[PDB]
């Protein structure tokens, strides 16, 4: 669920 | 009995048990079953049954111990999992600087933080010079933990009190166990709506499975670790969190220790190079880098001393990596400028609120910096021309009807597609128009004035006239978690920030960049004099009116699919005006409160001036701050600052008609659509665009020019926070090079 | 985006709110 992730941690 | 172990590729040719609880242990020698917890642990089957027959003597312990891990975690309570958290003796690394050598503590001492702080060998001959229990080495094996029975359970983590709805075990901590700033909630509570810059501590975010992809089957150890970290950090924001730091308070029977010791390190740069820990105005010198010798070896141009480019200049020095900033202005700060000649009081000519403090990077720098924020409290009336506070009744009335045309605007474009976008502002009118039409209700001048104000701060959001903003994507940002809490007037303004982020950084002011070209070894940088610059990387982090003016000659040129994302977003503006009087003349009418709204005259003058602004939460001094928006800001273009100052107080005489009001004795008038370097305030979403396009700019292009900035960040746009936080993940892309 | 608003935020058109359902949760 993209809506909940850290910003910083999601940049692949 | 045997001398063998009963786990299966077990090298331990000599078993021992470290228990000695039964009368009876097997010691050295033999036993009916040798039980395995690592290959250099294990106990015998005497003192596995001494816990666990009810006729022996220490099943009560076992019991007990069995209860509380009842009360308090998921995990089942196994002998093994008794043994590992109750009676495996606890390892300590000797602190001698040239021994560092791990020792086993004996089995009636309980490890703390403090004596693991400043632990030598024999605390209780030269007691460094006996050899190092040969166990330890094994347990850099990458098979070591491969063959740990469980997995390690922290205690007393620094991380527990902020956890305490988690079941224990389910965060890597132990079931048996146990004045921040209120903004720091850096965990995701369970059953939480999205908020940003969280973590959930029982899960690994998506970047750190792809780092740590050893943890996908059991991130137990990870978690707890990361937890621990974060903690740590946000006790204390105001240095470097160093492994050093972090290893006292790593407590955890057992050989594993040194296995999770060994680990913190990996964690700890990973966390920094990120941007989680050891990052806002944190400033760290010469021998006291964040990272790696391995990642220095590499250099940066920044083009742009914003919020954006100053975060990303702040990270990349503090990791040790070499950085020039090449500013155009003859000042550092961008959209953030401070003026501070207004008596006792600083005023932002840019930016100065911070739109949700929880977990915001701007209330982490303001801890880091002793600042407080003035929190926004709610009331805003709604006063007319000329005098009258508007009827709370026609207030609700009105905010309700404003709100429900934005529902079936959200229920319009459901099924459009960018191809069938059309204007916010269009869209509203015409649900309007057609509801009128629908039921025969009619709503007086006053009520569809009321209407005009809500419309006109949406035009202040966005900063364009409603006519020009996406129906489809305008609020495009709120798909992802938003950051919650409290809305502030960052009082000393952000210019602290931005002074302590600069601040010993290698800047070149009055450098335009006129030519960037990526087309050899490494990236040549040509400002506006001709002057040259070269690096391995660049990164920009110009304004978007600048990208689409095409002020920096790319070569090889930005992609087209790049330009149509540039051009797809909306260069958006506002004007400030700050106003100082000789005397608080509002203070009766308007009571406290920190705000005030104005009532439009008419749809053409909406945004002129539609909210003022107390600058003085002391409620001591005199001067409010008002904003130009929508249609207004053409209308003040060919004005000079005399003429809108005398459009304001002509204003402020209306809403305050009843009584006199005093002339200003100093003010400014901001003029950021015609700065050459800026030409705007902040991005929005045009007609026919996608919330994508903030993704497409952020791009690298071929690892070695990559970009940063307001209009780059997709879940965060148009703030210092946003352009921060753009910087921070450029910083982080750069850093992995 | 509506994020900027501070004085007299906008409500209508948010889409559904969603909450988190761990299991780690006691
Ligand atoms: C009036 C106003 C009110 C605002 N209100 C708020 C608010 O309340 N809260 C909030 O969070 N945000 C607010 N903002 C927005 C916020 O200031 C910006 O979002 C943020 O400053 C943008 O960051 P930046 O780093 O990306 O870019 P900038 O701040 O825009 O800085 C970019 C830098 O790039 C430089 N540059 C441009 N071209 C070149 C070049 N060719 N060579 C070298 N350098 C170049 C510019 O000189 C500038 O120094 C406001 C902005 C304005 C103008
Ligand atoms: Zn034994
Ligand atoms: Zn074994
Ligand atoms: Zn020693």
């Amino acid at each position: 669920d993209p809506h909940f992730h850290h910003f910083l941690l999601s940049q692949t | 009995g045997s001398r063998k172990c009963e786990k299966a590729g077990c090298t331990a040719t000599c078993p021992v048990c470290f228990a000695s609880a039964s009368e009876r242990c097997a010691k050295n020698g033999y036993t009916s079953r040798w039980y395995h917890l690592s290959c250099g642990e294990h106990f015998c089957n005497e003192c596995f049954d001494h816990y666990y027959r009810s006729h022996k003597d220490g099943y009560d312990k076992y019991t007990t111990w069995k209860k509380i891990w009842t009360s308090n975690g998921k995990t089942e309570p196994s002998p093994k999992a008794f043994m590992a958290d109750q009676q495996l003796p606890y390892w300590v690394q000797c602190t001698k600087p040239e021994c560092r050598k791990w020792r086993q503590l004996t089995k009636e001492i309980q490890l703390t933080p403090q004596i693991a702080k400043t632990y030598r060998c024999g605390m209780k001959s030269d007691h460094c010079s006996l050899p190092e229990d040969l166990r330890v080495l094994e347990v850099s094996n990458h098979w070591w933990y491969s063959m740990l029975i469980l997995p390690p359970l922290l205690k007393d983590s620094v991380a527990a009190p902020l956890l305490s709805a988690y079941y224990p075990d389910c965060v890597g901590m132990s079931p048996s166990c146990t004045g921040m700033n209120r903004y720091f909630q850096p965990f995701y509570q369970p059953n939480e709506c999205g908020k940003a810059l969280c973590v959930r501590p029982d899960v690994m975010e998506l970047d750190e499975l792809y780092e740590f992809p050893e943890y996908s089957r059991d991130p137990t150890m990870y978690l707890a670790l990361r937890n621990l970290i974060l903690a740590l950090w946000y006790t204390n924001c105001k240095e470097a969190l160093t492994p050093q730091k972090c290893i006292p308070h790593i407590i955890v029977r057992g050989l594993v220790r040194i296995r999770c010791v060994q680990e913190v390190e990996r964690i700890l740069y990973f966390m920094t190079r990120k941007g989680l820990i050891n990052t806002g105005v944190l400033s760290v010198g010469a021998d006291q880098y964040l990272l790696p010798k391995d990642y220095h070896n590499k250099s940066v141009i920044i083009i742009g001393a914003g919020p954006a480019g100053l975060a990303a200049a702040r990270q990349l020095h503090n990791f040790g990596i070499k950085v020039t900033v090449l500013e155009a202005k003859d000042r550092i700060g961008g959209r953030v400028w401070d003026d501070k000649s207004f008596k006792g009081v600083t005023v932002g000519r840019g930016a100065q609120i911070v739109n949700g403090c929880i977990n915001n990077p701007v209330a982490l720098m303001c801890e880091q910096l002793g600042i407080s924020m003035h929190k926004f409290g709610e009331r805003c009336d709604l006063i007319q021309e000329g005098g009258r506070i508007t009827d709370p009744t026609i207030d609700k009335r009105m905010d309700f009807h404003f709100n429900a045309l934005l529902d079936v605007v959200s229920e319009w474009r459901k099924d459009k597609t960018q191809l069938q976008d059309v204007p916010l502002g269009e869209k509203i009118e015409e649900i309007y128009k057609a509801f009128i039409k629908e039921s025969g209700i009619q709503f007086s001048e006053l009520e569809g004035q009321v209407l005009q104000f809500h419309l006109s701060n949406l035009e202040y959001a966005c900063g364009s006239n409603l006519h020009q903003v996406s129906a489809r994507s305008w609020d495009h940002n709120e798909f992802f978690a938003q950051f919650a809490g409290d809305h502030t007037l960052l009082t000393p303004g952000y210019s602290v920030i931005i002074e302590k982020l600069a601040e010993g950084l290698d800047i070149q002011l009055k450098s335009p960049v006129q030519c960037i070209d990526y087309s050899g070894d490494e990236v040549q940088v040509t400002t506006t004099d001709g002057t040259g610059y070269s690096a391995q990387k660049v990164l920009v982090t110009v304004p978007l009116a600048l990208l689409q003016k095409g002020a920096i000659q790319f070569n090889p040129p930005l992609s087209e699919k790049k330009m149509k994302a540039i051009n797809s977003l909306g260069a958006g503006i506002i004007e400030k005006i700050a106003l100082q009087f000789p005397y608080r003349f509002w203070d009766s009418k308007v009571q406290g409160a920190d705000f005030f709204g104005h009532v439009p005259p008419s749809a053409s003058k909406r945004g002129l001036f539609a909210v003022f602004y107390d600058m003085d939460p002391q409620k001591k001094h005199s001067v409010l701050m008002s904003v130009i928006a929508g249609e207004a800001v053409a209308s003040v273009r060919t004005l000079d600052d005399k003429q809108v100052l005398q459009q304001c107080m002509a204003t402020l005489r209306e809403l305050f008609k009843e009584q006199e009001v005093p002339d200003p004795t100093k003010y400014f008038v901001t003029r950021w659509s015609t700065d050459p370097w800026i030409q705007m305030a902040y991005s929005f979403v045009k007609t026919g665009g996608s919330g994508e396009a903030y993704d497409i700019i952020a791009e690298d292009i071929q690892g070695t020019v990559f970009f940063a900035g307001e209009a780059t960040n997709r879940h965060f746009p148009q703030t210092v926070t946003g352009a921060y936080l753009s910087g921070v993940r450029e910083a982080s892309k750069i850093a992995a090079f | 985006a509506r994020t900027m608003q501070t004085a007299r935020k906008s409500t209508g058109g948010k889409a559904p709110r969603k909450q988190l359902a761990t299991k780690a949760a006691r």
